[PDB]
RNA sequence: UAGCUAGUAGGUGGGGUAACGGCUCACCUAGGCGACGAUCCCUAGCUGGUCUGAGAGGAUGACCAGCCACACUGGAACUGAGACACGGUCCAGACUCCUACGGGAGGCAGCAGUGGGGAAUAUUGCACAAUGGGCGCAAGCCUGAUGCAGCCAUGCCGCGUG
RNA sequence: CCCGCAGAAGAAGCACCGGCUAACUCCGUGCCAGCAGCCGCGGUAAUACGGAGGGUGCAAGCGUUAAUCGGAAUUACUGGGC
């Protein structure tokens, strides 16, 4: 559930550290985002020199979130904060390096095989 | 971690344990000394002195610790030990 | 886009719309006169050549040089 | 004068300032040259002299004078920067040295070569 | 840049170092530094020297040698005669690359070299033949220290193009 | 390093030439193009620009631009002024 006006945490090392969620891309009126979702958001605030300066525009693809993702047994997986991984907005194609804190299983998809790599754990 | 002589990490860290314990025993008999002294007994005081001597005397020798901490071990405890009386 | 509300009527505001929309293309389209450079005067040009040659005359005859006397 | 005077608060060491300062202590500065064109000299010396303004590969941008008859010297053209001034245009303190980063030679200059950047006539 | 300082400045005691020492701790006192410039800010490795100069001085610290400091950044110890350690340990960190996805691994400010920076600077060379260096009783091995050559009119010096 | 080399034999450029600073003529250009360390040269005989000839000077180098000290007694204590 990383809706419009949700601030995340940034689980790479793109050089934001806090985005907004500006839309849920995907469908029409379409509410939320689980983990796999991606979104649209915009840099509320970046490190000095990072490779993306405050007030950009562009995708993001969730990884971690306060809800949890139920697995297909019941189990679920709560983190602790809502954090996300950024994207280029024409490629998907993370824009970051190195990856901090866990993900999950719903990122193994086709396009974030770099970030399931990259990422440490699950 | 690069030459052979890395060999010095085990060494070194196995040296590092048997020492560690051994100068946990010293001062923990260092430790009973002065236990005594505060207690209020000089004869206390002097039996741990005694049993306590050969292990830091011996701890000095072993190259451990150096033979300057047990004079000053011996010399204040001693001192220690006859202002209480 | 223009909005054209400062009359009564519709009948009014249909023409100060177009009013406004002319008036604007005739000067966001103006072609501003375009400036030529211009060159020193002739007469400012003879004065600097006066000039200089008055001071090649002193800054001549101001020196030292053993042209008669060996 | 007076000694005490001097001693309380010493005589200093006026520091000369550098004439060439986009030189900053090194002989030679590449540039882009962003402009090319011609100025006229100050007032007696009534001519147009070639000039550019570039800029440099530590961030000072100058305006450089362009020695010789003729050039190719463009927009873009990787260039490099001598000391010197002019003495006719106010502002130009820096040269070109000619004949090397894209510079061409006055048209074979038999005199002065060394300078102007020409290759000898082979003989 | 006119005030700064509170473990601060001392005292006593306890502890601690190889060693005295607020080194450290607990008390007692109000110290303690500061126009002879404290403090804060900028700059910088220091010296023998070097260049200039008549001399004082001015600029200065590339080579060689003496001393200090640092080892990707931050911190810490360990072992040790000696390190809080260039080619060791642990943690953290940014970066980068691997993977039997659990884990890792790495630190050219050594030589050579690459990319990059620049106006600008050289071989991914040879020998351990002397020298020194460690190891070893020693022979003998290791040594990109060195000794040599590679390259550049980069300086000084000498001879030729008659 | 040392003995034969049959043949000159494969081997001089660079700057300057108005004054400071030394070493001069012609040509072409004619405020143009250009030169310039400072002063400055250039409007038709330009010793200053470009070329040729010639001269001056250094030479396996020659100059240009850094950069420092000197001259600079222009931070003066030696060794200055009001
Ligand atoms: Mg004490
Ligand atoms: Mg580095
Ligand atoms: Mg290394
Ligand atoms: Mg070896
Ligand atoms: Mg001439
Ligand atoms: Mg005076």
């Amino acid at each position: 559930m990383i809706q419009e006006q949700t601030m995340l945490n940034v689980a790479d090392n793109s050089g934001a550290r806090r985005v907004m969620c500006i839309k849920v891309l995907g469908g029409s009126h379409r509410r939320y985002a689980g983990v796999g979702d991606i979104i649209k958001i915009t840099i509320k605030e970046a490190i000095p020199r990072g490779k993306v300066k405050k007030g950009d525009v562009l995708k993001a693809v969730v990884v971690r979130t306060k809800k949890g993702v139920r697995r297909p047994d019941g189990s679920v997986i709560r983190f602790d904060g809502n954090a996300c991984v950024l994207l280029n907005n024409n490629s998907e194609q993370p824009i970051g390096t190195r990856i901090f804190g866990p993900v999950t299983r719903e990122l193994r998809s086709e396009k974030f095989m770099k970030i399931i790599s990259l990422a440490p754990e699950v | 971690n690069i030459k052979s002589a890395k060999k010095r990490a085990i060494q070194s860290e196995k040296a590092r344990k048997h020492n560690a314990s051994r100068r946990s025993m010293m001062r923990t008999f260092i430790k009973k000394v002065y236990a005594a002294i505060e207690a209020g007994d000089k004869a206390a005081a002097q039996k741990a002195f005694n049993e306590m001597q050969p292990i830091v005397d011996r701890q000095a020798a072993k190259g451990l610790i150096h033979k300057n901490k047990a004079a000053r071990h011996k010399a204040n405890l001693t001192a220690q030990i006859n202002k209480l009386a | 886009v223009i909005k054209a509300q400062e009359y009564r009527s519709q009948e009014l505001n249909r023409e100060a719309a177009l009013a406004r929309l002319v008036a604007m293309i005739k000067e966001l389209t103006t072609e501003k006169k375009a400036r030529r450079p211009t060159r020193p005067t002739r007469a400012s040009k003879e004065r600097r050549l006066a000039s200089k040659a008055q001071k090649s005359s002193v800054k001549a005859m101001r020196g030292k040089v053993r042209s008669g006397r060996e | 004068a007076t000694v005490n005077q001097l001693v309380r608060k010493p005589r200093a060491r006026k520091v000369a300032k550098s004439n060439v300062p986009a030189l900053e202590a090194c002989p030679q500065k590449r540039g882009v040259c962003t402009r090319v064109y011609t100025t006229t000299p100050k007032k007696p010396n009534s001519a147009l002299r070639k000039v550019c303004r570039v800029r440099l590969t530590n961030g000072f941008e100058v305006t450089s004078y362009i020695g010789g008859e003729g050039h190719n010297l463009q927009e873009h053209s990787v260039i490099l920067i001598r000391g010197g001034r002019v003495k006719d245009l106010p502002g130009v303190r820096y040269h070109t040295v000619r004949g090397a980063l894209d510079c061409s030679g006055v048209k074979d200059r038999k005199q002065a070569r060394s300078k102007y950047g020409v290759k000898r006539p082979k003989a």
